[PDB]
This record gives structure tokens, sequence and C-alpha cells, in this order.
RNA sequence: UGCUGUUGCUGUUAAAGGGUUCGUAGUUGAACUGUGGGCUGUGCAGGUUUGUGGUCGUUG
RNA sequence: AGUGUGGAGAUCGAAGAUGAUUAGAAACCAUUGUAGUCCACACUGCAAACGAUGACACCCAUGAAUUGGGGAUAUCUUUUCAGCACGUUUUCUGUUUUUUACGCGAAAGCUUUGAGGUUACAGUCUCAGGGGGGAGUACG
């Protein structure tokens, strides 16, 4: 099985805010980018993580994706009172025991 | 709404539907009716749930029929609720 | 309020809060009871520096009916009104 | 080092709320026991460790044993605090004990029996507190009676401040962790019941937490 | 220590007394008829791939005219309820589900 | 069948009092049962009350203010001596400071205070506080 | 529950009598199948003649023999 | 509220807010009935909608208006929507009012966890729904804090303190009422004036 | 399993032991008498 | 030892509601015959009478 | 279930038999099979005769229902047990219930159908229990 730890996926999504815009879909792009911007002793996390940062590139392509913040790129009432309300018979029935009385603009449908 | 119950003097509407005999008061639900024979309009004090054979003197023409509740008036027969 | 000496002392250690709607006492340790500050309002709309407060218990709150206990007070004291004017 | 992790905590800190009176008032709950230990004067809380028993847990090889501790806490003057909390070693059970019967302080009310002469000195009505099946009924008593009750909740009487009152247990009250609770829940019913000298109406008062909340925002 | 509040049959304590019981579909055990488990079953007589062929060589039977199926009412005792899959052990909490129709 | 028309009056406001109503009905009335809530109405325990004639046993409406914390009746009607007074409030009452026991005396329905500086004994109906 | 009748006296003290037997040392200290059964018959110590010296055997998990004589 | 001690109007319908309130049908009620709730009900409907009464809904409007105006640091208190219509509409409200929101998932131990970061203790919470902001509910009991709701005719009510009867389903429904209550805070406040109508459109509150 | 602790063998043949054993002590005591 | 319980026990599952009715003794048993009246002094509560910031037509 | 006397005996089936299966199997499984099962009359009166919850009476929160009888006022059938019957909405009395409020409980759980309204212990009557066995035995 190939599932990403969650040591990948977190580092993979701070690379992703903090780095949007040095990122491509290319691997081998990212991959350069990745290992100067991150400082750790195992190659084949940093691999991993490129791989991940790539397919969240991918994702963030296709709409947001949650997780990422990227907080770079993160009156009707009037028309319908012109139009008439249209209200039931039995709520013109309470507007008519009102103090203010059966408001204007509505009708009984 | 916002007009809290009170026992002593309950809502017609809320007293309305309760039991004869859950009422505040207990009282009858029935009455009397002045009826008028189909044949000879003699008027004749129908009880609202008689159950007993009210025959009209004179043509002596069954004017209602007995339920399990409230009497069923014969077809075509005047009946006016009366007071009290 | 509460309990006196002969002499004249206070003697307890505090006055709780009574429900307004059941006058029961709100103990320190239901922390269901809740209280509630309404803005007093001249008369323009703008509120004035004072406020009417009523303190509900917490087994009211559980029961679901500390709705209509404030409803009820709210009415009492002059703040709401149970129906609408004449038309 | 205590940095306060409440609001109600940040005002006692500050000295804004400087009795536990005002805390009981308002029901405000007590999360940090560093709130207790400022309002009560120093050298005058007490406590002390009334029961410690294990309680074992069942695993597939033997069995994991813990301690539960039950602590009292009391100024002897109408505050009772009660706490009871298990660790995987004693002395962690007794010191989260320690805190946890801090947090629950609570003011019981003190009564008389007959003439209202002095100081109370008894409980002011008859109360009850189960926990379990251990039930524990609190009886007022004249004065020079002294606790007349077994010294499990004799010891909570004394903590309580209470001197004279009868008491009588049902239930199987070797359970002591339920007589100890049933003793605390008795104690904390005397201010719960409304008694006539507390009819008349109470002028209405801001909590502390709305009296001081600009001070608090600026934090 | 009661593990259902109807006892595990529809009987409330003040409907009836006795129930006629009923003999189980597989194995024969009387049980009361509120009690066992029953099923209506409405069961194809062939199943889909010989009822091609039938519907083939009929002329009564095809598109038009549906074949027959089998109606039963069946009813289990517990025993044979559960050891048949037609109802298994529920946690305590799923235990008061119930259905009203077939699902 | 209904034995004591007080104890089901008793019942019925200290179940009214726990819910924490305004109001209660009581049927059916009597005149013990007015009588007590008359020296319970005396003493502040509950409000106006309303008695309501239907040509039976009436029924009575209690306003209850939430100061009556509880009240009920003691079957069957115990004698109690001037000397016993003080047996009567240990056993029922919670407190020594507050609470009345309603006794019928020959001088009438009355608590217990008033029936000792009355000098005389009766039979104890219930218990109020 | 019980009877609580002004007048039910009767039925109170004939309750409370035919239930007391139910109480085992009530009912030993009320009939004298135990007094006759005991060996002192009611006597805080008796005086006998020792028959034989006896060993009788410790019941489990206990294991010894306790020393006991035949009076 | 509509009562004030000085016996004036100001604080009442308009003949503007029902024509509000009706078109954004503010009056319908899920078809469902709860017991707490059949005192705010007028009437069932043919199709069997339940209809809010007006007179009630604005009072108790007002009501849960002169609560919040009395908070004298509005970010003590919360305003809390785990529906997805109400998101926008607690947003807005939050910006014109001043109050502290928060939508979505409420995390369970917000109110009562303290040593979390993220801890905060409101002095008043507000909740779209009662049904399913049961979580801020339920910890509000906890700690001591009143709850004011947008309850609809079949409402748990437990630790409601304020109902306001209203549609709390419906993207104009949950923005209108939230407009309206921070007009009427405003208002009370004294931060706008009442005679002229408010500039802030209610498509601003509304969902997307 | 629906019951718990016999305790000392099935109580229903323990019954039914103690019938038999009645039976034949009436027997004996009838051949006596 | 509230494990004999009148005060004061328990009876779904721990010991214990009789299979169901009826039923004598026995126990218990629904309301009603009923506010005393004025007079005076003294301290309290609300049916209306002159006068004296609100709603309301336009002083009301 | 059992007993007595008559009847009945289709089905199933204690005892019994036989065939299997077993170390053994006087059982489970198969084929049988007597008494019984069914009816009448007369005995018996011991059940997990259970809601393991005595009877009568009062208060008691919520939502869907359900059976029977009545009040009031959308749909279907309508040449005779018919001025019908059902059905809608609301109400009501009485019944068997269900889902989810206090309160209670050792808990499981109960909850207007209490196991609630009880140490803040009293509506009325009645039966039963007082560690386990011996023992529901011995005797009468
Ligand atoms: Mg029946
Ligand atoms: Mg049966
Ligand atoms: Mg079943
Ligand atoms: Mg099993
Ligand atoms: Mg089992
Ligand atoms: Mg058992
Ligand atoms: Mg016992
Ligand atoms: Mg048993
Ligand atoms: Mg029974
Ligand atoms: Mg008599
Ligand atoms: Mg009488
Ligand atoms: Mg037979
Ligand atoms: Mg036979
Ligand atoms: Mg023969
Ligand atoms: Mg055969
Ligand atoms: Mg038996
Ligand atoms: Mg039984
Ligand atoms: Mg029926
Ligand atoms: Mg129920």
């Amino acid at each position: 099985g190939k599932i990403r730890t969650k040591t990948v996926k977190r580092a993979s999504r701070q690379v992703v805010e903090k780095y949007y815009s040095k990122l491509n879909f290319d691997f081998y792009q990212n991959k350069r980018v990745i290992m100067d911007v991150t400082i750790a002793e195992s190659k084949k996390l940093k691999n991993k993580i490129a791989g991940y940062t790539t397919h969240i590139m991918k994702r963030l392509a296709r709409g947001p994706v949650r997780g990422i913040s990227l907080k770079l790129q993160e009156s009707d009432v009037d028309k319908v009172i012109q139009s008439g309300v249209s209200v039931d018979k039995k709520t013109m029935q309470m507007l008519q025991r009102l103090e203010i009385g059966v408001p204007r603009r509505v009708k009984r449908a | 709404g916002f007009f809290d119950a009170d026992l002593s003097y309950p809502t017609v509407r809320t007293e309305r539907m309760k039991h004869k005999r859950r009422r505040l008061v207990q009282g009858p639900n029935s009455y009397f009716m002045d009826v008028s024979c189909p044949r000879c309009r003699q008027v004749t004090v129908v009880y609202s749930h008689a159950t007993t054979s009210v025959e009209c003197k004179g043509c002596s023409k069954k004017l209602c029929r007995p339920t399990g509740g409230k009497a069923l008036l014969v077809e075509g027969c005047g009946y006016r609720r009366k007071p009290d | 309020i509460g309990m006196f000496n002969e002499e004249g002392e206070n003697v307890d250690l505090y006055i709780p809060r009574k429900c307004h709607a059941t006058t029961t006492l709100i103990e320190a340790h239901d922390h269901a009871a809740v209280q509630i500050s309404i803005a007093n309002v001249g008369p323009n709309g703008v509120i004035n520096g004072t406020t009417t407060t009523l303190c509900i218990a917490g087994y009211l709150r559980s029961q679901g009916e500390s709705d209509h206990a404030i409803n009820h007070i709210t009415i009492d004291r002059g703040i709401m009104r149970i129906k609408t004017g004449k038309p | 080092e205590w940095v306060p992790c409440t609001k109600l905590g940040r005002l006692v800190k500050a000295q804004k709320v400087t009795s536990l009176e005002e805390i009981f008032l308002f029901s405000m709950p007590i999360k940090e026991h560093q709130i207790v230990d400022t309002l009560i004067a120093e050298g005058q809380l007490h406590d002390e460790m009334m029961k410690i028993y294990p309680v074992q847990k069942a695993t597939s090889a033997g069995q994991r044993t813990r301690f539960k501790a039950f602590n009292v806490v009391g100024d002897c003057d109408g505050h009772i605090g009660i706490g009871a909390r298990v660790g995987k070693e004693v002395s962690l059970a007794i010191r989260a004990s320690m805190i946890a019967a801090k947090l629950n302080i609570v003011p019981v009310r003190r009564g008389y029996w007959g003439n209202k002469i002095g100081e109370p000195h008894t409980i002011p009505m008859k109360v009850t507190g189960k926990c379990g099946s251990v039930a524990v009924r609190l009886v007022p008593a004249p004065r020079g009676t002294g606790i007349v009750a077994a010294p499990v909740p004799k010891k909570i009487l004394e903590f309580a401040g209470v001197e004279d009152v009868y008491t009588s247990s049902r239930g199987k009250t070797r359970t002591h962790g339920n007589l100890i609770m049933a003793t605390f829940y008795a104690l904390r019913k005397t201010y719960g019941f409304l008694t006539p000298d507390l009819w008349a109406d109470t002028e209405p008062s801001r909590d502390p937490t709305d009296e001081h909340a600009e001070l608090l925002a600026e934090m | 220590t009661t593990k259902r509040r109807n006892h595990g049959r529809s009987k409330p304590a003040h409907s009836r007394g006795r129930v006629k019981p009923i003999h189980c579909f597989n194995c024969g055990r009387l049980t009361p008829k509120d009690k066992a488990v029953g099923r209506f079953v409405v069961r194809r007589m062939l199943d889909a791939a010989s009822a091609r062929d039938v519907a083939e060589a009929s002329p009564v039977y095809g598109a038009n005219f549906p074949m027959p199926r089998l109606y039963m009412k069946q009813r289990f005792c517990i025993a044979c309820a559960i050891h048949s899959r037609t109802v298994r052990a529920r946690p305590v909490g799923n235990r008061k589900i119930r259905y009203t129709k077939k699902v | 069948t209904m034995m004591s028309v007080l104890a089901n009056a008793l019942r019925t406001i200290a179940s009214a009092e726990r819910r924490g109503k305004r109001q209660v009905l009581i049927r059916p009335s009597s005149k013990v049962v007015v009588k007590f809530l008359q020296v319970m109405q005396k003493h502040g325990y509950i409000g106006e009350f309303e008695i309501i004639d239907d040509h039976r046993a009436g029924k009575i409406v209690v306003n209850l203010n939430g100061r009556l914390n509880k009240c009920g009746a003691i079957c069957p009607r115990f004698d109690c001596a001037t000397t016993d007074y003080e047996k009567w409030m240990k056993n029922i009452l919670p407190s020594r400071q507050f609470g009345f026991v309603v006794l019928t005396t020959s001088l009438g329905i009355m608590d217990h205070e008033e029936a000792r500086s009355r000098n005389t004994g009766g039979k104890v109906l219930g218990f109020f506080y | 529950t019980k009877t609580n009748g002004q007048n039910a006296a009767r039925k109170l003290v004939r309750l409370r009598c035919r239930n007391r037997w139910a109480d085992k040392g009530w009912k030993r200290a009320h009939t004298f199948s135990a007094r006759k059964a005991n060996p002192f018959g009611g006597s805080s110590h008796a005086k006998g003649i020792v028959l034989e010296k006896i060993g009788v055997g410790a019941k489990q998990p206990n294991s010894a023999i306790r020393k006991c004589v035949r009076v | 509220m509509s009562a004030v001690e000085s016996g004036s109007k100001v604080l009442r319908m308009k003949e503007s807010d029902a024509q509000k309130l009706l078109a954004m049908r503010c009056h319908i009620g899920t078809r469902n009935q709860s017991s707490a709730m059949k005192k705010y009900i007028y009437g069932r409907t043919a199709e069997g909608s339940h209809i809010i009464d007006v007179h009630m809904m604005w009072e108790k409007l007002i009501l849960a208006a002169r609560v919040i105006a009395a908070v004298e640091n509005p970010k003590d208190v919360c305003v809390c929507s785990s529906r997805l219509y109400g998101t926008r509409a607690i947003y807005k409200f939050s910006q014109h009012v001043g109050t502290s929101f928060h939508g979505g998932r409420f995390i369970p131990g917000t109110f009562t966890n303290q040593i979390q970061k993220k801890f905060v203790q409101p002095r008043v919470l507000v909740v779209t729904d009662p049904r399913t902001d049961h979580q801020a509910i339920r910890e509000a009991s906890l700690v001591n804090i009143p709850v004011i709701a947008l309850c609809d005719t079949d409402a748990p009510l437990e630790y409601v303190d304020i109902a306001i009867p209203c549609n709390n389903r419906g993207i104009k429904s949950i923005g209108m009422m939230y407009w309206l209550l921070a007009r009427e805070v405003l208002r009370l406040r004294g931060t706008i004036v009442r005679s002229v109508p408010w500039e802030e459109k209610v498509d601003l509150f509304f969902y997307r | 399993g629906t019951v718990s602790r016999p305790r000392g063998m099935r109580p229903k043949w323990h019954k039914k032991r103690i019938k038999r054993l009645k039976l034949r002590r009436r027997r004996m005591r009838q051949r006596s008498k």
C-alpha cells in the first residue's frame, strides 16, 4: 500500500500554503523546490512530500481543498415588495387582526 | 399566545372542548326543541336525546327515531331549539 | 433578609438569588441558572443606561419551560405586550 | 506560576473578586483551584485524605490497579469541598483529589436550635443527602450536643463548620465513597431550602464578569 | 434482568392471556403466533436464467404475460429464524428499531 | 374510593408546588379543606383562593406563591395533648424555627403555635412548611 | 404496606405477633427446642467426666490436629 | 418587547417590517408542531403549514434585541450556525453589530474545556436553530450562558431562554431575520437613525 | 441458559426424589400400620 | 438492629402479591345545617371624586 | 398433565419396540407404538396460573398512532338489513399500547399503563417475607 502518513500530508499542506506560487503540476520541479524550503534527514519523505504536494496542486486547480487556507486567493426584498406578496387566506386573516392593519402590497392569491 | 390560562376563568375555546362532566361546573349537553309534525303542523316539544318513541298526539306519527346519541327527526320536519 | 442573630448580626454567609418564575433559591452548583439583562428604552428608540434583569433557575431551563416563564415575567414587568392593539 | 485561564480566574487574580460568596451568588463554576487558594485566607483552609482504596480493571495479562482518593477541604466556617480522583499512583491520586476538592467547594448554611444567641452552631433544618443507597440525614441539635455521627460524616461536618447535629445513615454505609458524597450532598441542600427568612425580594446585581467586562476585554 | 420490554412477543400485559401456537416452518416447534417470526415470501417459480428458457418455449408466457410466483406466509421459531439468518442478534441500542414494511 | 378529602387536597397542593405551578384546582372541597387553606393563607404560604359552587362538593382554585415547600395530611387524626406539641414538632417539622402543625381543637382549626397559646389540645390534621 | 386505621389495633397486634416467629433469634429465645437440644440445658458452664482424648482434624484450608476430649 | 417605560410606540412594527417578513416567507412552520411552540402559532393553513403569529414574532425579536443591546462588550455575545444557510447571515450580523461568530461544526468543549486554545466564554449565545445547534446549547447550560434562538414550529426549546418564532430554514428567511435583528440592535444602540431606512441590504446576508 | 444457579442439582429432579422418598415412607408405615 | 419497622422495613429481577372472583366477621368510609352585625380609636389593601413625560383625536 | 365412567380414536404421541449414531446411548435423528390427545359427566385444584409488578381512589409533561361509542363540520360509492356506509379535520369518554419530562431506583430499568408524587417517611384495605440450607422434609 502507498498510503501517505499524516507527517507527509501535514508537511505537504504546509509547503503548499507557504509556497503556492512556486509550485506547479510537475513532480520534479516541485521536488527541487521542496528540497530548498524543507529540512529533513530523509530523502524518501521529501520525495513523498513532493508527490503529495503536486497532487494537492492538481486538486486546487479543480476547486477548493480542505486543510489548505491560501488566505492570497481566499435588496431582493424590495423587488418582492414591488411585485406583491400574495399571502394565504389564514395569513391575511391574521393581518386583519393587527394593530397596523393589513400592510400594502399583499393580496389573497 | 402570551395569555396564560386561569383555572377559575377558562377561555371559551378550551372550555368548549371539555367533556360535560369535566367542565369547571358540570352541565347538560341536551336541550328541547318544539317540533312541527309533517302532517298537522302541531307543535310538539321533543328532547334532543330522546330515546322512547316520540309520537305526535293526533296523527300519531313518529317524530323522531332513537339513536346512540341525539335523536333523528323524521324527514321534512320543522324544529327550532327552545331557550334555556 | 436572611437569618438574624438575637443581637442583630446577619449571620448568613450570603443571600442566594431567587428565580423570578418559581421563587426557588438558586444554588451555587446548578450552573444552568442564568441572569438575563434587558435594556431599558427611553421615549426615543435609544436605550438608557439602566437595565431590567431577571434570574431563571437551572431546572426550569432543563424542563424547556424557561421561554414560557420569561414571557410571563416580561409581560408582568410591562416590557412585553400580550396582544396587538386594535386595528 | 499561575496564569489564569478563565474570566473568573483573571478577575480573582486582579482582586476584582475578593470573596467566595460573590462566586457562589452567581453560581459561577470554579475551574481553577488557585481561585479558592487566593480567596481563602492563608492558614484557614484545611484538607484531609478521608479514604484511599485501590480499584482494579481486569486485563488480558493480569489486572490493572489504580487508586481512588477522597479529599475533604474546608475552612471550618461554612465552606466545604469534597474531591475524588483516580490515579495510577497513590501520590498522583492524592494531589488530584486535593485539586478536585477545592474545585467543588460549596457554602453550607448554619442555623440555630431554639434561641438565636451567638454565632450559628447547627444546620437550619432537617436535610438528607443520598448517593447510591447511602443516605445521610442531618437533624438540628441543641448546643453542647456535638456531632453525633459516624467518624466519616463527623470529620466532614467538622470541616464544614457545624458544631451540633443529629445524624442517621441508612443503606450500606460501609461504602464510604457513597457515604462521603451523601454527607456532602446533605450539606449543599442547606442553602437551597427556602425558609421564611428568605421570602423577601432582593434587588438584582450584576455578575462580576458583566461588571468588569471591559477590563477582561483588555487582556 | 428483563432483556425486552415486550418479552419477545406482541402481547401486552392486559390485552390477552393466550395466543394459539403455530408450528415452525422448518422444525415444527410450537410457538405462539405473536412471538414467532413471520415473513411473507413472494418467491419466483423459476430463476431468471431458467425462466428465460421456459418463456421462450411457452406460447402462453412472454414479455406480456408474467409467470406465476409462489406466495407463502412463513412463521419461524426463534431458533430456526436465527439459524436461517432471518434475524440476527443486535447491539442493545439497535434492538429497539422496528420495521413495518418489507424493505 | 376516596377516603380523606383533606389528604387528597393537601396531596394535590404539594404536587403543584413541587412542579412549580401557579394555580391548582382542588376537588372535592370541604369545610375542613377551606379551614386548612385559610390557616396556610394566614401565615402567607398560599395566596388568594376561590371556592366555586356547583351544587355539590365544590371546587377550589388556589393561587400559589412558591413559598410552600410541602403540605400534607396526617392520618389518622392522632389525639394531641398540650404536652405533645413538642413531640409532633420534632417528628414532622423540618425545624423549630418555621413550619406549622394544624390541629382540630374544640376552639376550631388552628396552627400548633396558636393552639399552644390558647392552652388547648386536639387532633392533628396535617402540616405545612 | 400495612393497615393504618384509627381502630385497627387488633390487626396490628396480630400481625406483629404472627411475624415475630420469622426471627430466628426471637423464635429460639421463646421456644424450648433449642433448650432441650442444648447439652448444658441453658447453663453457662457444666461439669463432666473426661472419657477419651480425641484428635479432630481442622477443616480446609487449615491443616492441624485440634486436641479435643470427649466429655 | 414593544412596551417601554415611557409608554411610547417607537418599538412597534411599522407595516414595513411586516412586508419584509411576508416577502421572505418568515411565517411558515415546517408543517410540524411542538407543544413549546404551540403558543406562537396563529393557525394552520391548507397544505398544513403552520402560520406564525407576526405580533408575537416581532415582540420576541424586540426582546432579543434589547437583551443583545445590553451587552456593553459586543464580543461577549456569540452567534452560531451549524446550518449552511446561516453562515453569511451570522457573518454579516457580526460585522455590523460587533459580536463574535462561529459557523459550521461546533467543537465539543468550546465553552467547557478551559485548557484548550479556542476556549471562549460568551455571555450571551444566539443560535440559528436549536435542533442543529444542540451542542452549543447543551454546553451553554453548563456555564451559565443564556440562549437566544431562531426557533421554528418544531423546535426543541429545552435550554432556550428567548425563542424567536421564525422560518429558520431557507436562505431568504434566515438572512432577513438576522438583518432585522442587526438593524434593531443598531437602532437601540443609536448608531443609526430609526427615521431613515437602513442602507445595508439583505442580499449581503443571503447565503451565497 | 435462561436461569441462574440451581446450586446443588436441578430442583425439579430433587423434588421428584423427595416425592418418591415420601411414597416409600408412606408404604412402609402402611405395612406397619 | 429502620434485621419485627405504630413512629419506622421490604415484596419486577435479591426472600416475599394469593391463579381468579365472591365474601362474612374486621378495618375504612363523599359533601351539606356554620363568615355574626354595626360604633369608636389605631395601623393596612383598592371600587371614584375635585385638582394635577406619555399614548390619542386633532384640549384632546 | 393426571384419575373415574361412557364415547371417540383421523393426526400426533409418555411407556415400549426396532433401525441408526456412540467407548458406552436405556437420548437427541428415522419407522413405529400403548396410555393419552377429541366429546359428555364427575374428580383433581400442584403452572414461569408472569406484567415474576394485590385491590380501590387522587395528581401527573410530550408526539405519533390504535379499538369501541358519541359532538361539530374534504373525498368515494350510492338500487336495498340504506334518510346508507366509509372516509377528512377537530373534540370527547372508555380500552390495549408505542417514541421521546420530572421524579424514582443498587442498577437493569419504570414513568398519566409508575417501580413517581416516601427519612420533607401517614388516602384505605389486604396477602406475603426476615442469611443459605435441612425442607415445603418429619410428625399430627
Ligand atoms: Mg381487555
Ligand atoms: Mg397464559
Ligand atoms: Mg417476536
Ligand atoms: Mg444465554
Ligand atoms: Mg441470562
Ligand atoms: Mg434468582
Ligand atoms: Mg430487610
Ligand atoms: Mg424472588
Ligand atoms: Mg398476581
Ligand atoms: Mg362505622
Ligand atoms: Mg365525612
Ligand atoms: Mg386433559
Ligand atoms: Mg379420560
Ligand atoms: Mg366397563
Ligand atoms: Mg407417526
Ligand atoms: Mg404455588
Ligand atoms: Mg407470582
Ligand atoms: Mg373495543
Ligand atoms: Mg408513557
